């Protein structure tokens, strides 16, 4: 087995992009939102692409929406409206609580240590996707060493979306060009659903 | 674990006069617990089980509009039961619902006493243990439904 | 010095009906916990604005309407000596910007409030425009740049500098807002409240057997807190730069009255005429209100008023210690209190300690 | 720059997460698994159809084993190289007379940003890709200019394999198939528009059009004003060394008589007791994709047929479920996969009956929030209560994107009706959510009541009768 | 020594109405099962700087820029939550028109309701100095203090001048942390109203608070300023009797 770090995305409200009216939102962090996630925790800042490109070369996600009890809660969303004195329609999604295995590919420069460090002292505020979302749990270490690391971290069978195999795939937008400051290719998520 | 409506209707219909009377003189939902005739009367259809006994407050209110003005027969509704009256403005029921709770139990009586009506009795008698914004909303909606059909 | 003036107020009602709803119902309303009996800022409002108080010592109320065709009319009649008619309606149809020929009906896009003073002074300015050869967009540029003579108009109706005005079609939309320099809260009982109900019958003299009528009302007495806050420089430009003082003397009237009138409904039958029991005013920075001293809804000792102004000492006093506040602060009561707050024995005393911007 | 021997295609390794580009020697023999990096859907869609094309003109399949083995196996170089060459004299994107669909020589006033092309500076792959789309798929400026050949938002529909080169070699039919599906052979000619050129105002038998002609036929006099840099693309993402930014219009018209018979498209047929009238599948409409999916996957012969491409793998591979890759054009980009079990072919009844289900939950729902908003109307209340149905429904339908799909990736088509029923439950609750929660700003106030009332009566009404 | 400060408040607002959507409701979110009464991050965020007092001590130019950004922001705002559930009242409104006696002009209703709040910021301390171009850590804390005190005074404008929640914070809590936080899921299971919704929210914060924060990462200084006699959490949080002096602790790093 080789080494995952494991995570906690959970916040009153969250909010994963997706393309445009309104700005909504998906029920998943997305891998462009990943990323931000974690380049935020390290010293990363825009302009700076070669840094940006070697993180997404160096890391792989796994994401796991698992839901409320009291009698459970499934996941709502709500429209946030927006305006600037403009106005907009913005998605957040309410009960969100994600579990993140997060593992490194076969490229270098980064290791787990590098990144649980990233993480537990972040140089940049962090957030559910926009500032606007705090989150209630800080991104807790995990260590452990497919989707059974997340098995191993309660509470289970909310289904995995993961760049590793076991099949289901849906298909997303997420992963960015870099060269391209804004835009994004097209990914897929493959899909182990519940047990 | 629920109410025996039509159980509890036979016998609110098969009280003595110094009960059936005993029980209309009541005011407001609570003195019925000062009331043994009521105690007796509604033991055996679950009272003495906490989050029942409100419920069967209510019932037992209601029936003791007196003396038959709730009469028994899908099924009907109460809203709609209230329409096929015709006795009842759309305003006091609108009342009813804008009133706090114990009130709201009083108001209905008093329309109950008004309309005479014909529902059906153990659905009038769920909708009536889990009243609640929902099932107001609704007695709202099908009287005036009704009310229009007409 | 300090530019805000709290008003906070605890009246006591008797069974009375003072503000229904659509279905004849009390205004209800949920705090923190339980349900409290309301009186709404609006009604409060009108209650001071058609007052015999505020007639004595404020002056006119603002004309509040959306009938263009009968407000031409009644311009027409006071401002007919003074301008041309045409000239009346141009400047009616500019600031409306909706057009006044002589149809019986013609309206606003909205309910506005309108002084007599005001249009006449638009009157003279449009009259000017129209002897001058100005255009009606120039006029606008030029009036446009002086925005505080209209607010010296506004000095007549001052209702208008105190709670304010919108408007969307009129030259009035760039011309005449205002923001309003007193907020006010709906007023709520301290305690909770569960509404008695009046089941009445109508007797028909003609009829022998039984009522002609029979119905229900909604009444409760209530321990009531009245709030409210005047920015005092939103004053004085609304009225065109009217001085600190006189500023002072409008916030005393609105103490008075915040303290003494009672809205009248339906209190020709319920007649809950009750003036205030605790009257407490203080100068601060920002504004604040001492509703949180309720939110725990009291609970009757020997009447809700005494325990409601006790509550409302305690919390008085742990705010300001909190906030380490030092604004001029006094209370007049009528009842059995904490220090640092003078005391005054008489409300007119209160008044002058106002006007006196704190002794 | 040539697109069979040098390299333009945006390519990303399914995991690999590396942006690079490549050339088709190299797709075709390489184990390596690539996927297309593109920023657009469209851009996307058009490259996969474009490299469909030039699998299907430079190498069909013999047999139905043969197409297997070479999906399961690259081709050796050597293999290629000879498959490719003739074609390597038509495919140069720069040309005396022969540029990749373009014509010489196109005169106007004055320049259009190759911007306009697409509906910035492009590199040789980007263009080619862009190119093919406005001359395939884009609606197209005219204004006297002919869009073709389907044509005009044609809905593309592609079968998706594991890797890039998996899909396109999927997409390309055996030899038999092809000159079954294409018979004359009487036709002048198979040489494509920009080899021997249609001239205005030709009038054309659809069946004079060879499959090569056909597939790379171009509608337009586009002439491509020369390059510039050294630099860097703005689709490609990378530096290109060669990018244009010129580019020439002019008008043209002709007329192609009768449908030719595309590959990768749902003709569907309408016979009006006049006349017998048939036309690609059009997103006309703004529903989700699903919806159309009973006229992607299911044959009716008033009726529909599915792309030849489709068919084909159905008939195949039988046991296989299907990844089907749906794109076009309303303007508005649309593009969706969709996964259906092994059942699929076999099962079109079940697969008609779930889209009836979605259509019917979503039809009760809209019966409901009309009947609210024409009440609304007609109280003359002010505000978006007239509109209610619309907003509503626009809401269903993105809910309803994310719930039919995932039934008929997973049923089970022999055996299961409970889990439809179970849709029927998720869908009812759906609509329930949904009328209260646009109902609501507007459902305390009085007069309103009454249209409330028949209003919720009817989507229960409509509800009960959705289930059996 | 610790890089984020977070700044936790708990107010209670009167019947009124801080944030409409487009329809003039007011803007509700859900929670953890429960509708609760929010206002928007930017609400806040805006109520906060065309402040008179941000006006005065971070208008002192480029300073109220590194604090929150062109007109990218160094302080995060949250949306504000009900600790409660909360079921919106409908005022009904009546325009009486003096030209017309015989009914009113406009009929109209307005949402509205009371609700006890939690405000949630946080501030990262190394982004505020270095874009203000390596200010020290004290130059950095003096803002913070000037946020504390605005999180805690600040109200958002509408529809002030007709339902008047002046209110001030009842509870302010500063703590110092690695990995800034918020205690929102106090309040997940949503407090129930004993004797008010003010005393028990406060409750439900002090318990979480100490339940999770020895549980949780991080320990860092934390200092409370309340004004309702609660059972203050354990005294690894210093209790401040003043806000100023909450303040002046915050000035001073935690000191100890
Ligand atoms: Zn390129």
């Amino acid at each position: 087995m080789r080494s995952y770090l494991i995570l906690r995305l959970a916040g009153p409200m969250q909010a994963w992009g997706q393309p445009t009216g309104t700005r909504p939102t998906g029920r998943f962090p997305t891998r462009s939102g990943l990323l931000g996630l974690l380049g935020a925790c390290l010293g990363i800042q825009r302009d700076d692409t070669s840094s940006l490109q070697a993180l997404s070369e160096s890391v792989q996600f796994a994401v796991r929406c698992d839901e409320l009890i009291l009698r459970r809660v499934s996941v709502t969303g709500l429209r946030d409206y927006h305006t600037v004195l403009i106005q907009t329609w913005r998605e957040y999604l309410c009960d969100a609580s994600f579990t993140v295995a997060l593992w490194l590919t076969p490229h270098a420069t980064m290791v787990i240590s590098e990144l649980e460090k990233a993480v537990l002292k972040p140089r940049y505020t962090p957030y559910l996707g926009r500032r606007s979302c705090p989150l209630t749990h800080p991104l807790f270490l995990g260590t452990c060493q497919p989707q059974k690391a997340l098995l191993n971290y309660e509470p289970v069978g909310g289904d995995i979306y993961s760049e590793e195999s076991v099949h289901l795939k849906f298909t997303a937008r997420d992963e960015p060009m870099i060269t391209l400051p804004r835009q994004f290719a097209s990914r897929e998520w493959y899909v182990i659903k519940g047990g | 674990d629920e109410i025996d409506a039509m159980a509890l209707y036979r016998a609110w219909q098969q009280l003595d006069n110094g009960s059936c009377a005993q029980i209309r003189r009541v005011s407001e939902p609570d003195e019925l617990r000062d009331i043994p005739a009521f105690y007796r009367l509604v033991q055996p259809f679950g009272w003495e089980n906490p989050r029942h006994q409100q419920a069967l407050l209510r019932m037992v209110f209601c029936l003791s509009a007196g003396k038959n003005v709730i009469r028994h027969q899908t099924g009907i509704s109460l809203g709609r039961a209230l329409a096929n009256s015709g006795r009842i403005n759309e305003r006091r029921i609108f009342q009813l619902i804008r009133a706090d709770r114990t009130a709201d139990m009083v108001q209905l009586r008093r329309l109950l006493t008004h309309a005479e009506p014909v529902l059906d009795w153990p659905l009038m008698a769920r909708m009536l243990t889990w009243w609640g914004k929902r099932e107001r909303q609704q007695l709202l909606e099908d009287f005036v439904l009704t009310t229009n059909k007409n | 010095m300090s530019n805000f003036i709290n008003i906070h107020v605890l009246i006591s009602h008797s069974p009375s009906c003072l503000n229904r709803d659509d279905m004849n119902m009390q205004k209800d309303a949920i705090f923190g916990g339980k349900r409290r009996v309301r009186i709404s800022s609006q009604s409060l409002k009108r209650a001071m604005r058609k007052s015999g108080y505020y007639a004595q010592n404020i002056g006119e109320s603002s004309l509040r309407t959306i009938h263009l065709a009968q407000l031409r009319d009644v311009l027409r009649q006071k401002l007919g000596e003074r301008f041309d008619q045409k000239i009346i309606d141009k400047t009616l149809a500019l600031l409306s910007g909706k057009s006044v020929d002589e149809a019986e009906k013609i309206s606003a896009d909205a309910v506005t409030p309108w002084v007599v003073g005001e249009i006449a002074w638009f009157c003279e300015q449009v009259a000017k425009a129209e002897a001058d050869n100005l255009d009606d967009k120039k006029l606008l540029k030029v009036l446009k740049e002086d925005i505080a003579a209209i607010r010296v108009n506004l000095q007549q109706g001052v209702d208008i500098a105190l709670s304010g005005r919108m408007a969307t079609s009129g030259m009035m939309t760039e011309l005449g807002k205002v923001d309003g320099a007193m907020s006010i809260a709906h007023a709520i009982t301290t305690h909770q409240v569960d509404s008695d109900i009046d089941w009445f019958t109508a007797v028909d003299d003609l009829q022998e057997q039984g009522s002609a009528h029979l119905g229900t009302q909604e009444f409760s007495s209530g321990v009531f807190y009245r709030y409210a806050n005047i920015n005092l420089a939103q004053l004085q430009e609304n009225l065109g730069g009217a001085s600190r003082e006189q500023a002072l003397e409008i916030a005393t009237h609105v103490v008075h009255m915040l303290a003494t009138e009672v809205p009248g409904a339906k209190q020709r039958t319920y007649a809950a005429f009750n003036p205030a029991d605790m009257v407490m005013v203080n100068f601060s920075d920002m504004p604040l209100s001492m509703a949180n001293a309720f939110e725990k809804a009291v609970k009757a000792k020997d009447g809700f008023l005494q325990p409601s102004i006790q509550a409302f000492n305690q919390y008085w006093d742990r705010v300001a210690n909190g906030y380490g506040l030092n604004g001029a602060a006094a209370q007049f009561s009528l009842s059995d209190i904490t220090a640092q707050v003078k005391q005054m024995p008489t409300l007119e005393q209160l008044k002058s300690w106002v006007r006196n911007n704190g002794e | 720059m040539n697109l069979l021997i040098d390299n333009w295609i945006p390519v990303r390794p399914r995991n690999g997460g590396k942006v690079q580009i490549i050339n088709l020697q190299s797709l075709y023999c390489s184990r390596d698994q690539w996927r297309l990096s593109l920023p657009r859907d469209d851009m996307e869609l058009a490259a996969l159809a474009l490299l469909v094309c030039i699998g299907q003109i430079i190498a069909p399949a013999k047999d139905d084993v043969e197409f297997r083995h070479r999906i399961m196996n690259p081709l050796t170089e050597d293999e290629f190289q000879q498959l490719i060459a003739p074609w390597i004299d038509m495919f140069y994107l720069n040309h005396a007379e022969h540029p990749f669909m373009q014509t010489k020589g196109v005169k106007a006033n004055d320049v259009t940003p190759m911007e306009k092309l697409l509906a910035e500076a492009l590199c040789g792959g980007c263009t080619a890709i862009a190119l093919f789309n406005q001359a395939n798929q884009a609606p197209g400026f005219g204004g006297g200019f002919k869009s073709g050949l389907r044509g005009g938002t044609p809905v593309t529909t592609f079968v998706r394999g594991i890797d890039l080169r998996s899909t396109v070699l999927l997409n390309v039919l055996t030899l038999p198939r092809l000159q079954k599906q294409f018979p004359n052979e009487s036709h002048t000619e198979n040489q494509p528009t920009w080899i021997k050129p249609i001239k205005s105002n030709e009038s054309i038998p659809a069946s004079s059009i060879g499959f090569v002609r056909g597939l790379f036929w171009q509608p337009a006099h586009i002439e491509l004003c020369d390059p510039i840099g050294i630099g860097k693309c703005s689709c490609c993402g990378q530096e290109s060394n060669l990018r244009y930014t010129g580019f020439l219009k002019e008008k043209f018209t002709f007329t192609v008589n009768g449908l030719w018979p595309h590959p990768h498209s749902p003709c569907l047929v309408t016979v009006k007791k006049g006349e017998v009238e048939e036309k690609f599948l059009a997103f006309t409409t703004s529903a989700p994709s699903w919806t159309q999916i009973s006229r992607v996957v299911v044959d009716k012969i008033n009726g529909n047929r599915v792309a030849a491409v489709v068919n084909q793998f159905r008939n195949i591979a039988p046991q296989s479920p299907l990844e089907l890759i749906m794109g076009g054009y309303r303007l508005e980009r649309r593009h969706d996969v969709l996964m259906f079990n092994q059942g699929w072919q076999q099962y079109g009844n079940v697969i008609n009956e779930i889209v009836t289900v979605g259509l019917g939950y979503k039809t009760a729902l809209r019966k409901a929030l009309y009947t609210f908003a024409e009440g609304f109307k007609n109280k003359d209340f002010k505000g978006a209560g007239v509109s209610v149905h619309e907003t509503a429904e626009r809401h269903f339908y993105r809910q309803s994107e994310l719930l039919i799909p995932d039934v008929l990736a997973n049923v089970n088509f022999s055996q299961a009706d409970e889990v439809i029923a179970d849709l029927r439950d998720k869908l009812h609750q759906l609509c329930e959510m949904l009328f209260n929660q646009s109902v609501a700003p507007y459902a305390h106030h009085p007069k309103l009541i009454s249209t409330l009332a028949l209003a919720r009566a009817t989507l229960y009404k409509h509800l009960r009768e959705l289930k059996p």
